[PDB]
C-alpha cells in the first residue's frame, strides 16, 4: 500500500458532513480526492489518504534546511504521493520530482 | 431632423474639444499612427540603439522597421519631410537646432516637449594646454553675467 | 435659457456615462491610481513583486511598498473581506483558482477581470527516485486527455 | 545537434537569408530560447532544422516516428528547443521539459466595426417599450381630454388627437383648453412631452460623440446557443480530434453542428482560415491554437481579434531522449527561466513589442462625420408614405361623398 | 436663423458641460511679466532672489523692478513658507525657485501645485574636489559616463 499526503482545507480536498459517522479516507471528500482515485487505475496503488499534519506546503526553512508540510513529508520517506496542489517551482523541484501540470 | 441636427452639432462641438496635441515624448510613444525618424547616422540615432528605456526601445523598435525609410539622410531633408508629410513626420534632433528652425526660418514647424536627454557645449582646449583655466574661467563668467543669455536671445 | 440647460446638462450625463471603461487589465490598473490593490501579507505572490523586473510590475510594487494604510492583507480571508467593504476601493492580487472558485462558489460581490499575469502549475509530486514515478505522469498526462481533469473542475 | 521547426513567430528566416544563415544568425523566440538555455547550460549546439519539416506522429503500419520524434528517438539529433503539444504518445517515446508555455484553442472573429445605419434607425435613441409607452399615452391623453371636455368646446375626439399630436411635435397649437379640468390635461402632457423630446435629442446626440462597440460572441459557451453564426475548426488535427473526442455537453454540441453542416466550414489550411474570416462578416469564427491566434492579430491588417478564454489546456515542452544525460539539465534550467521573468519577456518582446500595431494609439482616435442620407432615409420613406396615403384616402372620402 | 442659432447655443452649452479644459491663467516668464496682475515673489536672499538683481535683460528687470517696489512683502521667508502661501492664494502668487526643488515638490503630497514655462537661467551642479588630488580627475570621466549611459537620469527619474 501506499500513503498519501494532501493538504487540509482548500476548495480541493474538504470534511464532508457527518465526518464523524464516516470513517478511513472516505470521511474527506474534494477535488483532489476524486482525482486522486483516478490515477489509482492508472497506477494500481491502493492508498489510504492522510493529510499533512503541520498544514503549510512547505520551505526549507532559513536557519535549518529542514523541509515542512507535504514538501516535507515526501522527502523524508513518511509518505510518496502528494496528490494535492504543489506549485511547480524549482525549489522544491531540485529536491522533488513533479508530474506534468494538472492544472494552470 | 431638427434634433438629428442639434445632436450631431453637440457631437462635432465635444469632440473636437477634447482633442490633445502630442507634446512629450510618453505621448509619441503611446500614440501610433504618426511617424518620427531621426537622422541616418549620428549623436541621435546611436542614442536610441544604446538606450535602454521602455519608451525609448519602444521607439527605437518602432523605427527599426517601417515600410517607408523613418530615417532622413540629411537635416535639410528631414526638416523638408516633417513640413511635406502634414503632421505625419516628427523629426527627433537637438533642442538648438530645433528652436533656431521654428525661429529663423517660415513658421511652419514647431519645438512642443521638453528636451529628452541633456548635453552641452564646451570651448575645448588641446590636453594639458596654458589655456585651461582662464578659458574656464571666462566662460564660467560669461554665463554668470548673461552675456551667455544675451547671445542667445540675438541670434 | 433654462430648457437649453437642461437639454445640454442631460447630454452631458449620457455622455460621460457612455464612455465608461472598468478596469480591464494589469496596465490599466497600474496607470489609475484611484484604487488601491494588496496582495498576502506573506506569500509567493508578493515575493513575485519583489523580485519583479518589469516596469509596469515594479511600478505596482514602488505603489504597494507605501500607502497611508496597509494595502497588504495578513489573511486571504480577510483580504476577500477588504474588497468587499471597500466598494471598489480595495483590488485584491490573488491566484487565478481561488479567484475563479471566490466569484463562483460565493455570494457574486466580487468578479475576476483580466487574464492572469504570470504563469505555473500543479504537479502530482513523488518523492525522488520512487518506484511510481513515471505511471502517474502518465496517468495525468492520459487524464488531460480524456477531460477527467476538465470535468471535475467544471465540477467542483 | 538540436532540431526545429519553421513556423514564422518561433523560428523565422531573416532578410536575405543568403547572407546570413545557419545557427550563427537565425531569428525567432525558440532561437532566443536556444541562446539562453545555452546560456545557462553551456553546451556545443547546432541548429539543425528538421528535415521532414513537420511534427511528430507514427503511422499505424510503418510504426516509426517522423520529424523531430523521429529526429530525437532514432538519435539524429539531442533535443528539439520547439513547439511540441505535449501528450501522451509523445512523452512515451521522449523525455519532456516542463511546460515553458500553456495555451488552449482560442476563439478567432473578426474585429467588430461600425455596421452600415439601418432603415428605421432613426428611432435607436429611445427603446422599443418607450416608443409604444408614447403612442399609447398620447392616445390615452387624447380620449380623456375628449371626455373632459364632453363632461362640461369643440375638443370632439378628431379635433383632440390633432391638438395633442401639434402639442407632442412642437408646433404651435391650433386652440387651448378653457375648463380648467382640461387645462391639467393640457399642462401635464405638455410637460411629459418637453421631457422625452429632451431625453430623446440628448441619448441621440451621446449615440453620435462617443461611439461603443461589443464583440458579438464572447465565449464558446454562447457561441453554441447563438448557431447564426458559423464557425469553423482546421481540416484535420489536435482541434478536430479533441472536438470529436470531447464529451462535455458544449463542445459535443459544438461538435454536432460541424459534423453535419454545408457548406464545407472546416478549412484547409490555417492561412484559408484567417483569409475566410477577414473576407467574410462577423458570421465566421475561427478554432485555433492561442498562441497562433494571439500571434496572427497582432500583424497586418490587425482585422482581426481573439474573444473568449482557452476551451482547453495544453502546453509546449523542449524534447530530450529518454537516456539523455542532458534530461534533467532542461528541467530545472526551464523552471528556473520561467521563475525569473525572462521567457515572459521573451514571449512579450517577440509578440507585442514586435506588433505591428499598438492597441493604446488608436484607443480613442475619435472623429465625427455628417450625418449621411443613409441614416435619415428611414424617415424620408415614412414622409413619402404618409404623402401617399393622405392622396388615398382624399380620394376614398371624395368618392364616398360623391354619392 | 433662430432656429440655427438656438441649436448652436444648446449645442456648445452641452460641450462646455461635457468635457472641461482648464487653462493655466500664465505660460512663461515675459508674460508674467506683461500680466503684473498676479504677483510674482522669490525667496528673500539668495542667489534666486540676487540674480535679478544683476540682470540686464529686458523681461527680468521688470520683473524685479516690480519685486522691488511692491506692498506686501512678496519675499518669502524660506521656500516652505513660499510653497504654503501659493498654495494658500488661489492664483494671485507665483513662485521662482530652482528647477528642480519645483519639479520634486510638484510630486508630492497634496499635489496641488504645478511647474510652468521653462527655466529662465541655466546652473550645473558638479561633484567638488579639491585642487590637488588625485580623485580630481578620477570623477570627471565617471560622471561622463554615467550621463552617457542613460544611467543618471534613470536614476532621476526613479526616484
Ligand atoms: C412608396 C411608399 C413607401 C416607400 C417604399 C420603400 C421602397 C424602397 C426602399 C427599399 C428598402 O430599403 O426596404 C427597407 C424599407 O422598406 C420599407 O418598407 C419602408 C417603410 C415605409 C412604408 C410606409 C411607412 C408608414 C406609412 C406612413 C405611416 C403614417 C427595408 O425595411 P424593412 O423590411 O422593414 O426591414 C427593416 C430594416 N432594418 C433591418 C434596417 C431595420
Ligand atoms: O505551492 C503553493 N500552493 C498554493 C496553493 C494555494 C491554494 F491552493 F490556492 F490555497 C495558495 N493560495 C492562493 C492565495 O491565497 C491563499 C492560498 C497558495 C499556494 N502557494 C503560494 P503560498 O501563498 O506561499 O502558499 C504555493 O506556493
Ligand atoms: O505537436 C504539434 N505541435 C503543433 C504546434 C503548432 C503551433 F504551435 F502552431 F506551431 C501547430 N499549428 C497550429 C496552427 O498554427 C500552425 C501550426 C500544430 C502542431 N501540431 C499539429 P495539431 O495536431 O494540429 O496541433 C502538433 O501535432
Ligand atoms: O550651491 C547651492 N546649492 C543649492 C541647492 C539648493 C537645492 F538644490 F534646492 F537643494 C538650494 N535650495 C533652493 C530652494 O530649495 C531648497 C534649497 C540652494 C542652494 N544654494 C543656496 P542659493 O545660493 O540661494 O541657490 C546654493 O548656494
Amino acid at each position: 500500500t501506499a500513503a498519501v499526503t494532501t493538504i487540509a482545507e482548500a476548495p480541493y480536498v474538504m470534511l464532508k458532513k457527518n465526518a464523524a459517522a464516516a470513517e478511513g479516507n472516505a470521511a474527506y471528500e474534494g477535488y483532489c480526492v476524486a482525482l486522486a482515485a483516478e490515477i489509482a487505475k492508472h497506477a494500481g496503488a491502493a492508498y489510504a489518504a492522510a493529510i499533512v499534519a503541520d498544514g503549510k506546503y512547505g520551505a526549507r526553512d532559513a536557519a535549518t534546511k529542514a523541509w515542512n508540510g507535504m514538501v516535507g513529508e515526501l522527502v523524508y520517506g513518511r509518505a510518496a504521493a502528494a496528490a494535492a496542489p504543489l506549485t511547480i517551482t524549482l525549489v522544491r523541484e531540485e529536491v522533488i520530482d513533479f508530474s506534468k501540470p494538472f492544472m494552470s | 431632423i431638427i434634433s438629428s441636427y442639434t445632436a450631431n452639432l453637440a457631437a462635432f462641438l465635444t469632440v473636437e474639444r477634447m482633442v490633445s496635441p502630442i507634446e512629450s515624448a510618453e505621448d509619441l510613444a503611446k500614440q501610433t499612427e504618426i511617424a518620427y525618424g531621426t537622422l541616418a547616422a549620428g549623436s541621435t540615432k546611436e542614442f536610441f540603439r544604446r538606450s535602454k528605456i521602455a519608451v525609448a526601445a519602444k521607439m527605437w523598435a518602432y523605427m527599426a522597421s517601417a515600410e517607408p525609410s523613418v530615417f532622413a539622410a540629411t537635416t535639410a531633408a528631414g526638416a523638408a519631410r516633417v513640413r511635406k508629410a502634414k503632421g505625419k513626420a516628427a523629426a527627433l534632433l537637438e533642442s538648438t537646432m530645433n528652436e533656431y528652425i521654428e525661429q529663423r526660418k517660415p513658421c511652419d514647424t514647431m519645438k512642443v516637449g521638453g528636451n529628452l536627454d541633456s548635453k552641452g557645449y564646451g570651448a575645448a582646449t588641446p590636453k594639458g594646454s596654458a589655456l585651461r583655466a582662464p578659458v574656464n574661467l571666462a566662460v564660467l563668467k560669461l554665463a554668470e553675467q548673461g552675456a551667455l543669455d544675451k547671445l542667445k536671445a540675438k541670434w | 435659457i433654462i430648457i437649453s440647460s437642461y437639454t445640454a446638462n442631460l447630454a452631458a450625463f449620457l455622455t460621460v456615462e457612455r464612455m465608461v471603461s472598468p478596469i480591464e487589465s494589469a496596465e490599466d490598473l497600474a496607470k489609475q491610481t484611484e484604487i488601491a490593490y494588496g496582495t498576502l501579507a506573506a506569500g509567493s505572490t508578493k515575493e513575485f513583486f519583489r523580485r519583479s523586473k518589469i516596469a509596469v510590475a515594479a511600478k505596482m510594487w514602488a505603489y504597494m511598498a507605501s500607502a497611508e494604510p496597509s494595502v497588504f492583507a495578513a489573511t486571504t480571508a480577510a483580504g476577500a473581506a477588504r474588497v468587499r467593504k471597500a466598494k471598489g476601493k480595495a483590488a485584491a492580487l490573488l491566484e487565478s483558482t481561488m479567484n475563479e472558485y471566490i466569484e463562483q462558489r460565493k455570494p457574486c460581490d466580487t468578479m475576476k477581470v483580466g487574464g492572469n499575469l504570470d504563469s505555473k502549475g500543479y504537479g502530482a509530486a513523488t518523492p525522488k527516485g520512487s518506484a511510481l514515478r513515471a505511471p502517474v505522469n502518465l496517468a495525468v498526462l492520459k487524464l488531460a486527455e480524456q477531460g477527467a481533469l476538465d470535468k471535475l473542475k467544471n465540477k467542483w | 545537434v538540436v532540431t526545429t521547426i519553421l513556423e514564422s513567430p518561433y523560428v523565422m528566416m531573416k532578410k536575405n537569408h543568403e547572407m546570413l544563415e545557419g545557427n550563427e544568425r537565425y531569428e525567432g523566440y525558440c532561437v532566443d530560447l536556444a541562446a539562453e538555455i545555452a546560456k545557462h547550460c553551456g553546451f556545443k549546439y547546432k541548429l539543425t532544422i528538421v528535415g521532414d519539416g513537420k511534427y511528430g506522429a507514427r503511422d499505424a503500419d510503418t510504426k516509426i516516428w517522423n520529424g523531430m520524434v523521429g529526429e530525437l528517438v532514432y538519435g539524429k539529433a539531442d533535443i528539439a528547443i520547439a513547439p511540441l503539444t505535449i501528450t501522451l504518445v509523445r512523452e512515451e517515446v521522449i523525455d519532456f521539459s516542463k511546460p515553458f508555455m500553456s495555451l488552449g484553442i482560442s476563439i478567432m472573429i473578426k474585429k467588430p466595426q461600425k455596421s452600415k445605419p439601418g432603415v428605421f434607425s432613426f428611432l435607436d435613441p429611445l427603446a422599443y417599450e418607450i416608443w409604444m409607452c408614447i403612442v399609447f399615452a398620447y392616445i390615452g391623453v387624447s380620449v380623456v381630454l375628449f371626455l373632459v371636455s364632453r363632461f362640461s368646446n369643440e375638443f370632439g375626439i378628431f379635433n383632440s388627437l390633432w391638438f395633442s399630436l401639434g402639442a407632442f411635435m412642437r408646433q404651435g397649437c391650433d386652440i387651448s383648453p378653457r375648463s380648467l379640468s382640461g387645462r391639467i390635461v393640457g399642462g401635464v402632457w405638455w410637460f411629459f412631452t418637453l421631457i422625452i423630446i429632451s431625453s430623446y435629442t440628448a441619448n441621440l446626440a451621446a449615440f453620435l460623440t462617443v461611439e461603443r462597440m461589443v464583440s458579438p460572441i464572447e465565449s464558446a459557451e454562447d457561441l453554441s446557443k447563438q448557431t447564426e453564426i458559423a464557425y469553423g475548426t482546421l481540416d484535420s488535427g489536435s482541434t478536430k480530434e479533441f472536438f470529436r473526442r470531447s464529451k462535455i455537453a458544449v463542445f459535443d454540441k459544438m461538435w454536432t453542428y460541424m459534423r453535419s453542416a454545408e457548406p464545407s466550414v472546416f478549412v484547409r489550411t490555417t492561412a484559408e482560415g484567417v483569409a475566410r474570416v477577414r473576407k467574410s462578416k462577423g458570421k465566421y469564427a475561427y478554432l485555433l491554437e492561442s498562441t497562433m491566434n494571439e500571434y496572427i492579430e497582432q500583424r497586418k491588417p490587425c482585422d482581426t481579434m481573439k474573444v473568449g478564454g482557452n476551451l482547453d489546456s495544453k502546453g509546449y515542452g523542449i524534447a530530450t531522449p529518454k537516456g539523455s544525460s542532458l534530461g534533467n539539465a532542461v528541467n530545472l534550467a526551464v523552471l528556473k527561466l520561467n521563475e525569473e521573468g525572462l521567457l515572459d519577456k521573451l514571449k512579450n518582446k517577440w509578440w507585442y513589442d514586435k506588433g505591428e500595431c499598438g492597441s493604446g494609439g488608436g484607443d480613442s482616435k475619435e472623429k465625427t462625420s455628417a450625418l449621411s442620407l443613409s441614416n435619415v432615409a428611414g424617415v424620408f420613406y415614412i414622409l413619402v408614405g404618409g404623402l401617399g396615403l393622405a392622396m388615398l384616402v382624399a380620394l376614398i372620402e371624395f368618392c364616398y361623398k360623391s354619392r
